[PDB]
């Protein structure tokens, strides 16, 4: 089977190095030109470097042009993007895609074939442990209705982190909101669920969030105010 | 050098739709111009090369035209699985690669207003130094909500981050939060917190509160 | 009385020996032996048809012989198959034309020759039905309780023929129709040549300003963009298709990207250089096919200009006559002298048809 | 500055169809939304359906999904609302408000005087 493998994709400082491989299996590299297409979080895709390793002939954009180096292996079958001086706006999800020579009809079938993807973090922030604050409901909220609640997830650098509501056993209403990256580098995540109002004073609720990069498990119990 | 604007920036459908997705192109690229499928999470996959022609594994539902400098993308019998980002690449070189900003094609429903909620800050986070108040639109469709923060009559914009969900699967809605941080000392200088939320299905701003 | 006799001899004559000598043109002449001019055979017949029963309907007409009332009806239906029969293939060869400057090459593998011979069975078909409708119960003793009896009177167009039945059946349905139709198609044509006529002149006329923008540059910021629009314009141009024509554009295009590489790398010189080996792949290849592709589209495009003028003086020929049955109908009085020249001019579109060969097609004045 | 046209209203039996037209005075809505609301006797008022500009979409309330349907001429400056399949608990006075800006956010300050629409 035809496929590609990103690797060497993970978490580096500004103005740092990095380096991607883009493992071939189903093909050969000098058969076909080996691309890199990224996507910023929130953002499209954009196209960043090429190789043909039949000619040696490399490309890249105007953004990455004299720090992004790219070369490729013929006897690894693997293409390698050499980052170098990194900066905030290089951190995107890493593409690795194949595309024909000419002529034919290699060619225009345009990157028809990816590679999973690999993340780069460029970010100066360190692993910070998270800072959890409940979200209490009102006293004086509406009353008879759907009264919601959550916990505040506010500081921890590294993006993974999971909120469960009563150990998984409550799943109904529960919004867990994708994080935002704040001034200061680190990432703030809202986890809200509604529950009805009659609930509210009779069955406790506990955020279980999970930090695996910190190794935090913070058991915050949500009181009414 | 070469722009692919790509005219549908948000797209509303349901299941049997027939959708279409405009792509332009800032010149001549002939034939060369390609349509991609990312669901989120995943990697893009080609759907149509050459602005006519099927890629093999990929339903007959798609289908691409071109008329001059202006490309189409047609799904004529929408499916559940269609619902992804679609991207117009023009591919005249293999430097002058260049991408469309991307058309996000989204359930249709009916219009609920969101529900909103205001919380203040808790006491364990007013002892750590700083005071983030945090605003709740619960289950609100189309996405398209604007959340003000008025503190004492005052807009206080350029310090609120918003987050919002996926669409959701149960009831293809949307949530959104939006936080308004402060220091303590910003904090306690004012009385009363405000959040004034905006939305095509309310006839009138709904604006929770709170005092200290 | 005697000026309609000699004068629809004279048309008679000059269409049956015209369109024999068009039949014999056609027939020796391999060159013109395509699904057109079997077309143009058709409507040739068809023309000789009207000649041979126009000769003996006029002057009987004009001295009142008594013939039986289903005998005049007869001769009168049967120049209605003729006439429509004529129509349907002035159709047949719009069709064929709009399908092969559409399809260049779906057309003449899908059109078998014995596919052609059932588009004419068809065709003449179509004609019978369509022209024998008034004998089929359509004719005066239908509806008419005056004529619904009678028997051996002198025939007459006004006696026989239901006017009813002219105005809407014959000129609305299958007159009017199929004309609007075919100058739709004659239009089509005459755009998609033109744009095609454009195009092939606007994918030359940029592989020819940027060899030019090119021989005068200093930067290698304005050299790029002249080659993107050269394999924007040599990538459209090798779709206006044996084998040899696509191989000039690979070749062409890979040109193009020998010398995009080299502007990549900010070599001014040296991209201006493989830039000028784009020439020898340009006279020798795209010379040769843009000229005959040229050629190709002005003859397709005088070939239906040539058509079409047949069927403006077909629209020239029946419209007049068909504005004076419409009077006849809506209850209002023609002149006698009117509708004379009506019918002659009618009967003139028999007579244009050999004459307009002659002037528009060349292999049809030497033979 | 801005003044609502309204038109139609006026009596109509269960199962009829009546048809609303909003008309705007001194600006185009071409690149706008037009919204259509509802004043129910003793409640609130309520969202009946928007019509986003072009072909943008039509988005519509929970109660007269597939009843209702609301579609523009931007040339003549007038917004419709094709009115089908009426029930006798829609005894309501139908508003009409333009939004205000472009990215959809549900700026209503142009409010129209209102037409009501009764029904047995
Ligand atoms: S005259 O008395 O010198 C005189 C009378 C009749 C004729 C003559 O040739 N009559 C035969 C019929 C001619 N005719 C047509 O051929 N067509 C075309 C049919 C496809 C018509 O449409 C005719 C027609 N005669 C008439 C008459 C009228 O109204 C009176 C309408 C249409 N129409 C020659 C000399």
């Amino acid at each position: 089977e035809v496929q590609l493998v990103e690797s060497g994709g993970g978490l580096v400082q500004p103005g740092g190095s990095l380096r991607l491989s883009c493992a071939a299996s189903g093909f050969n590299v000098v058969d076909f030109s080996l691309h890199w297409v990224r996507q910023a979080p929130g953002k499209g895709l954009e196209w960043v470097a090429y190789i043909s390793s039949s000619s040696g002939s490399t490309s890249y954009a105007d953004s990455v042009k004299g720090r992004f180096t790219i070369s490729a292996d013929t006897s690894k079958n693997t293409a390698y993007l050499q980052m170098n001086s990194l900066r905030a706006e290089d951190t995107a999800v890493y593409y690795c895609a194949r595309w024909g020579y000419w002529p034919g009809e290699p060619w225009w079938k345009a990157f028809d074939y990816w590679g999973q993807g690999t993340l780069v973090t460029v970010s100066s922030a360190s692993t910070k442990g998270p800072s959890v604050f409940p979200l209490a409901p009102s006293s004086k909220s509406t009353s008879g209705g759907t009264a919601a609640l959550g916990c505040l997830v506010k500081d921890y650098f590294p993006e993974p982190v999971t909120v469960s509501w009563n150990s998984g056993a409550l799943t109904s209403g529960v919004h867990t909101f994708p994080a935002v990256l704040q001034s200061s580098g680190l990432y703030s995540l809202s986890s809200v669920v509604t529950v009805p109002s009659s609930s509210l004073g009779t069955q406790t609720y506990i955020c279980n969030v999970n930090h695996k990069p910190s190794n935090t498990k913070v058991d915050k119990k949500v009181e009414p105010k | 050098d070469i722009q692919m604007t790509q005219s549908p920036s948000s797209l509303s459908a349901s299941v049997g739709d027939r959708v279409t997705i405009t792509c332009r192109a800032s010149q001549s690229v002939s034939s060369a111009v390609a349509w991609y499928q990312q669901k989120p999470g995943k990697a893009p996959k080609l759907l149509i090369y050459s602005a006519s022609s099927l890629y093999s594994g990929v339903p007959s539902r798609f289908s691409g035209s071109r008329s001059g400098t202006d490309f189409t993308l047609t799904i004529s019998s929408l499916q559940p699985e269609d619902f992804a980002t679609y991207y117009c690449q023009q591919y005249l070189y293999y430097s002058l690669v260049t991408f469309g900003q991307g058309t996000k094609v989204e359930i249709k429903r009916t219009v609920a207003a969101p529900s909103v909620f205001i919380f203040p800050p808790s006491d364990s986070q007013l002892k750590s130094g700083t005071a983030s108040v945090v605003c709740l639109l619960n289950n609100f469709y189309p996405r398209e909500a604007k959340v003000q923060w008025k503190v004492d009559n005052a807009l206080q914009s350029g310090n609120s981050q918003e987050s919002v969900t996926e669409q959701d699967s149960k009831d293809s809605t949307y949530s959104l939060s939006s936080t308004l941080t402060l220091s303590k000392a910003d904090y306690e200088k004012h009385k009363v917190y405000a959040c004034e939320v905006t939305h095509q299905g309310l006839s009138s701003p709904v604006t929770k509160s709170f005092n200290r | 009385n005697v000026t309609y006799i000699t004068m629809e001899i004279f048309i008679g004559l000059c269409a049956i020996v015209g369109n024999v000598l068009v039949i014999c043109v056609v027939k020796l002449n391999p060159s013109l032996q395509t699904t057109t001019f079997y077309f143009i055979v058709s409507l040739a017949l068809a023309d000789i048809a009207v000649g041979v029963l126009v000769m003996p309907l006029a002057i009987v007409v004009s001295l009142g012989i008594t013939i039986h009332f289903y005998s005049c009806l007869f001769m009168t239906c049967l120049l209605l198959i003729f006439t429509h029969a004529r129509i349907m293939s002035l159709l047949a060869i719009a069709v064929d034309r709009y399908l092969r400057v559409k399809l260049t090459v779906r057309y003449k593998r899908v059109t078998t020759h014995r596919r052609i011979w059932l588009a004419l069975g068809l065709c003449w078909l179509v004609s019978f039905l369509v022209g024998l409708t008034p004998m089929f119960g359509w004719n005066m003793k239908l509806t008419s309780e005056y004529h619904r009896a009678v028997t051996f009177l002198s025939c007459q167009f006004v006696s026989v023929m239901r006017m009813d039945y002219m105005v809407y059946f014959s000129f609305l349905t299958w007159i009017f129709i199929p004309l609007v139709v075919m100058c739709a198609i004659y239009l089509d044509i005459f755009y998609i040549i033109r744009n095609k006529l454009a195009d092939l002149e606007d994918n030359w006329e940029t592989l020819n300003d940027n060899l030019k923008v090119i021989e005068k540059a200093d930067n290698a910021a304005q050299v790029k963009d002249a080659l993107t629009k050269m394999r924007a314009a040599a990538l459209d141009a090798q779709k206006a298709t044996m084998k040899d024509f696509r191989h000039g554009f690979d070749i062409l295009v890979g040109q193009i990207d020998d010398a995009l590489k080299l502007a990549n790398e900010g070599k001014v010189k040296e991209a201006q250089a493989a830039a000028e080996q784009l020439k020898t792949t340009r006279n020798a290849y795209i010379q040769k096919y843009l000229e005959r592709a040229r050629s190709t589209l002005q003859r397709e495009f005088k070939t239906a200009k040539s058509l079409f003028l047949v069927l403006f003086l077909f629209a020239l020929s029946w419209l007049p006559l068909s504005i004076i049955n419409c009077i006849i109908y809506f209850n209002g009085e023609v002149p006698q002298l009117v509708l004379y020249m009506g019918i002659l001019l009618s009967h003139a579109n028999s007579m244009m048809n050999p004459i307009v060969y002659a002037y528009k097609i060349k292999k049809f004045k030497e033979t | 500055q801005v003044q609502l046209q309204e038109s139609g209203g006026g009596l109509v039996q269960p199962g009829g169809s009546l048809r609303l037209s909003c008309a705007a005075s001194g600006r185009t809505i071409s690149r706008y939304a037009m919204s259509w609301f509802r004043q129910a006797p003793g409640k609130e008022r309520e969202f009946v359906a928007v019509a986003r500009r072009s072909g943008d979409g039509a988005f519509y309330a929970d109660s007269v999904q597939g009843r209702f349907t609301v579609s523009r001429d931007d040339a003549k400056n007038t917004v419709y609302l094709q009115m089908n399949s009426l029930k006798p608990e829609d005894t309501a006075v139908y508003y009409c408000a333009i939004d205000s800006d472009t990215f959809y956010s549900g700026s209503y300050d142009y409010w129209g005087q209102g037409t009501q629409v009764t029904v047995s």
